[PDB]
């Protein structure tokens, strides 16, 4: 569960992303594709090359979904309801990959937010991405 | 890494009793029931709407026969699983786009099917040998991914 | 989330287990120690040989916790709260191990429930043990 | 299964900029903060009551220097990680009782710390190289478990 201190830490750190949402989302995906090539099995229909419009556009959708979740930390199941339907019923991404993307989002934030990525904020962000992943896999079966 | 001689012997002894066709149909069917997101790879297979429909689906039974057939063949080459499955590894990556986590899920369902079918004879030592085998096959099928 | 059908399947299967629950708990632990030797790092104080009375006594406790979970399947976080405390803050078992014991509990049940362990009941039991595992790790951080 | 020549060069080049004592204390401190169940081995280390207390704890920092010192030495043997870490593997299993998942958590924390420390220089390809390294070290430290 996200404590009130977790929620404060996540809102502050993610608020600093701001207009860099699409950029950081795309970078997280590229980090995942290179570090964890099995995740590419879900994107055989994308140009995965660096700077591709498809990865940039998907990076932005992922990041805006995270902004929605941060903005609604108190009721993420309802805020992400359509998105959990989509992954459960259509995309059907194996749940193990959510940990891989979450790790790569954390690395991206660490590499871009040096002042904000304290040990306590690191922990809170890790819990938050795990909670998002739990919501997104909650209807799989 | 690597099976012991007593584990290899346990694997070979149990497999002599396995009807590969029937166990393969049961394992693939249970994979699609227990972890239904795995149905994403079988869109053309027809009715998968209920457990009974999955288990009775002839295309599920036929594919399970082929999958566990190739598994069975690999049991003759337990010291060289990477080389034995290299061609299917590239196939599952480049052509089928199958996340290798599915191989690990199938491995665990297969272990459950063997326990269910053989009962007391599927002893904790026999299971441990099969766990090494299914992990080894999954690692071999994952090895040519890029 | 456990559906009504899941709860029905779990109660039916664990009811058939009946008085053998403690024996099956010890068997599942034995299966885990042989199949996944890293789990033995949590029991340096145990004799883990086959038939060990320490494994048998621990197996009875595990099984009783699961019986109590089944009896409170709609109120499981509170039923298991003391065990969530114990695992989070004293035993500190890494969360990855709960999936290994869950698998071995499923294997043990399959080996003892020829009639009951249908594909549907298999699916319900897997969801139930994942739910127990989630509750047991819910206070880790 | 390994690093390419350019990936080995990239690992070596970045690591030549690392203060091993500093990064080691940071990585072990962060491990105990982010994954606090890892504190189970360090009840003798004193105050671990807050994140600042963990990060500032001199016994935490001391152990971080020792762990990452051995990690750093192992980077000279990227083609023999299992051999290089074999005796430490037996020790962590037989005497220390350290679940090898701890090694993988530490590897993840280390990657995060490198990203934090080096910023944009920790590019996606450099990360991919270091992910192979920390996975290989963790696999090597786990290989003699029994
Ligand atoms: C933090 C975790 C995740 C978030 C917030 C997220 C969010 C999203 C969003 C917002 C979309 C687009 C929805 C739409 O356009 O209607 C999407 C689609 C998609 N996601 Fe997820 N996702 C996550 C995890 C994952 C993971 C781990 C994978 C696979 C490794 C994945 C694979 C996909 C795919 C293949 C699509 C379809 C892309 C396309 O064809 O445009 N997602 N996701
Ligand atoms: C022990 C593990 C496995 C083995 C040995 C195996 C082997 C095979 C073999 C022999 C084929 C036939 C291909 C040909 O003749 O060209 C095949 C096809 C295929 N496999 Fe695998 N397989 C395994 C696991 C899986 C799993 C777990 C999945 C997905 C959940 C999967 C998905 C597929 C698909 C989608 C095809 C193509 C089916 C079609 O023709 O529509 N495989 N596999
Ligand atoms: C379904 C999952 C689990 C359940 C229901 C469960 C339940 C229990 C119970 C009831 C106890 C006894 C508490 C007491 O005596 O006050 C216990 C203790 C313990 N558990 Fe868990 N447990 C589970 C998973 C695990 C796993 C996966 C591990 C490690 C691999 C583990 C390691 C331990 C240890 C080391 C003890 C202390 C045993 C002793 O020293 O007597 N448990 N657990
Ligand atoms: C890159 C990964 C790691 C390396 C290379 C490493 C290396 C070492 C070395 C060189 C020692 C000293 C051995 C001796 O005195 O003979 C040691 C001890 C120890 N390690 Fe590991 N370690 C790693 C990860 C971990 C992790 C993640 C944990 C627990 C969370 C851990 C727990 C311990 C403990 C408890 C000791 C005993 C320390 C003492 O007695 O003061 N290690 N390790
Ligand atoms: C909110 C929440 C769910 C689980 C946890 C602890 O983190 N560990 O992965 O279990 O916090
Ligand atoms: C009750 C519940 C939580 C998650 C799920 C689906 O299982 N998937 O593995 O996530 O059900």
């Amino acid at each position: 569960v996200l404590s009130p201190a977790d929620k404060t830490n996540v809102k502050a750190a993610w608020g600093k992303v701001g207009a860099h949402a699409g950029e950081y989302g795309a970078e997280a995906l590229e980090r995942m594709f290179l570090s964890f090539p099995t995740t590419k099995t879900y994107f055989p229909h994308f140009d995965l090359s660096h700077g591709s419009a498809q990865v940039k556009g998907h990076g932005k959708k992922v990041a805006d979904a995270l902004t929605n979740a941060v903005a609604h930390v108190d009721d993420m199941p309802n805020a992400l309801s359509a998105l959990s339907d989509l992954h459960a019923h259509k995309l059907r991404v194996d749940p193990v990959n959510f940990k891989l993307l979450s790790h790569c989002l954390l690395v991206t934030l660490a590499a871009h937010l040096p002042a904000e990525f304290t040990p306590a904020v690191h922990a809170s962000l890790d819990k938050f991405l795990a909670s998002v992943s739990t919501v997104l896999t909650s209807k799989y079966r | 890494v690597h099976l012991t001689p007593e584990e290899k012997s346990a694997v070979t002894a149990l497999w002599g009793k396995v009807n590969v066709d029937e166990v393969g149909g049961e394992a693939l069917g249970r994979l699609l029931v227990v972890y239904p997101w795995t149905q994403r790879f079988f869109e053309s297979f027809g009715d998968l709407s209920t457990p009974d429909a999955v288990m009775g689906n002839p295309k599920v039974k036929a594919h399970g026969k082929k999958v566990l057939g190739a598994f069975s063949d690999g049991l003759a080459h337990l010291d060289n699983l990477k080389g034995t499955f290299a061609t299917l590894s590239e196939l599952h990556c480049d052509k089928l786009h199958v996340d290798p986590e599915n191989f690990r899920l199938l491995g665990n369902v297969l272990v459950c099917v063997l326990a269910h079918h053989f009962g007391k004879e599927f002893t904790p030592p026999v299971q441990a040998a099969y766990q090494k085998v299914v992990a080894g096959v999954a690692n071999a099928l994952a090895h040519k991914y890029h």
